[PDB]
Parts: C-alpha cells; structure tokens; sequence
C-alpha cells in the first residue's frame, strides 16, 4: 500500500552528482593511462558489474586507489563516469568504439548494448 | 506522487 | 547531443537499496532511542537536507554513529529510510504524525507536502 | 535511451 514518489531516484542521483562535482565523500581514485577519477564506491559498484566485484572483494574493498588495465582510454571512461552520475551518455562518432569497449570491460550491459546497435545502423 |  | 537512459537512476538506487540489505559499504549507524540503523552517508545526504549539512560540517563527516533527537520515532525514522532507498513511502493513518514529524526534521521536503495533503484530506 |  505504498506511494510512491516519481523523481525521487533522478533526485538522488542528481545530488550524487553534486556531491561528485564539490569532492564531497568520494572514497576512491580510479587511475586511467596515468588520468584521475574520483568518485564514490557505491555509485561505481550500482553502475557496474566490475566495480561491484571489486568492491565485494574482501580486500580491494579497503583500497583507496584502483587502476584500470592500461589498454582503457581515460576519455571513453570519463564519459562513461558522467554517465553513472547522470543517466546521460555523450556518444559520438569519434568516441564510441572507445566507450563500448570501457563499457564491455566495466560491465555495464546497457551502454553495451546502445553501442552495439548504433555500430550496426552506421555499417 | 502516484500509486505504484 | 547526448542520450539518455530512462530507467538508469532507478536501476542505481535499486542497487544501493541491495548494498544497504547485505549491509556492504555502509559506513554510519543512525541511532533513534536506542534502534540502530545502518546506512551509506552519500544516500542520507542526497535525500535529507539535515544530512546533508551533517556530513558536510569538517568535523561530523568523520563520525560513524549519529545520535538523532530522543523525539524522533525509530518507526518513522525506518519508514522514511525505506523512502530513500526505494522512492517507497509506508503511509497510513497510524504513521502519518510520526513520519510528517520526522520528515520536517530530517528536512525532507517532498514527504513533508504528501503528508500535509494527506493529513488535509481527513479533517 | 531516449533523446532527453
Ligand atoms: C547483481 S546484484 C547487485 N547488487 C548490488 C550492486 Cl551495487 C550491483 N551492481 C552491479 C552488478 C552487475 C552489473 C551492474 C551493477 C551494471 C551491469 O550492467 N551489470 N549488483
Ligand atoms: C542543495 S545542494 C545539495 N547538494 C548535494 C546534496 Cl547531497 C544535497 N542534498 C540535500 C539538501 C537539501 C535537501 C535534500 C537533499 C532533500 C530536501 O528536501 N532538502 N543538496
Ligand atoms: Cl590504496
Ligand atoms: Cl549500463
Ligand atoms: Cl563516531
Ligand atoms: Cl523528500
């Protein structure tokens, strides 16, 4: 018998975000090609299904820095960053064979998936 | 808000 | 020129909600007369104008237990947690005063105007 | 997706 309130998850998300743009309780750097990414734990294990393994792990959950494989492009990151904060995924011509090969390596099927299918419109 |  | 995925910030607090359930990554204990509730600060900031300048004061944003006022109900405060992590709000005619109450002190302003026009509705 |  619940209500139910429509906005208030993009609410929440919005204020992850500003919490994000004002350094505010992020709790790890992610290195990328020498490139820094601060963020929240939590926020990165919802979005993906590589740092929801690594933070589970019993160990890598207390590390403060993680660095990604060094074939990962710091701006297809970047890009897929903003997207876990904003619903909102800036692809390109120019940068999406970048971001579907982060998004296959961080595990996030979605963005996968509409990388996949905007290749296959343009072939 | 609405009924889910 | 982005995209956007509708049902992303849902999927994301989704995912928190099941962080809080296995208690992983919750890194504060809200006590109300005596219950104890764990939590992940990030979402209690996002949705709670109190916690919001709790974590934000250099000093408190260090603490792991927060003791709320002994008037605050823990049945309201556990209803209203519920809220934050699932857009779910318990409302019913038992409830109503202890969540509105709880809602006003929490700062929370969108359960705080549902429970006005509720509470209008009746008298 | 959608255009936002
Ligand atoms: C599976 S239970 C669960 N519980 C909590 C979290 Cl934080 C979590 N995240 C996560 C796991 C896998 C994947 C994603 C997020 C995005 C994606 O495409 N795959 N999963
Ligand atoms: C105001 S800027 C901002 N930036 C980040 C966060 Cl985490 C935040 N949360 C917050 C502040 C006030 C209120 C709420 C959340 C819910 C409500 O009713 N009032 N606010
Ligand atoms: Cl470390
Ligand atoms: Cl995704
Ligand atoms: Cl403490
Ligand atoms: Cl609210």
């Amino acid at each position: 018998s619940c209500i139910q309130f429509t906005r208030h998850a993009s609410d929440v998300l919005l204020n992850l975000n500003r919490l994000r743009s004002r350094d505010i309780l992020t709790d790890v750097v992610i290195v990328v090609s020498r490139e820094q990414f601060r963020a929240h734990k939590t926020v990165l294990m919802a979005c993906s299904g590589l740092f929801y393994s690594i933070f589970t792990d019993q160990l890598k959950c207390n590390l403060s820095v993680i660095n990604l494989d060094p074939e990962i492009n710091p701006e297809g990151f970047c890009i897929l960053l903003d997207f876990m904060y904003t619903s909102r995924l800036n692809l390109r011509e120019g940068n999406i064979m970048a971001v579907m090969a982060t998004a296959m390596y961080l595990q996030m099927e979605h963005v996968v998936d509409t990388c996949r299918k905007f290749i296959k419109a343009s072939e | 808000w609405v009924i889910p």
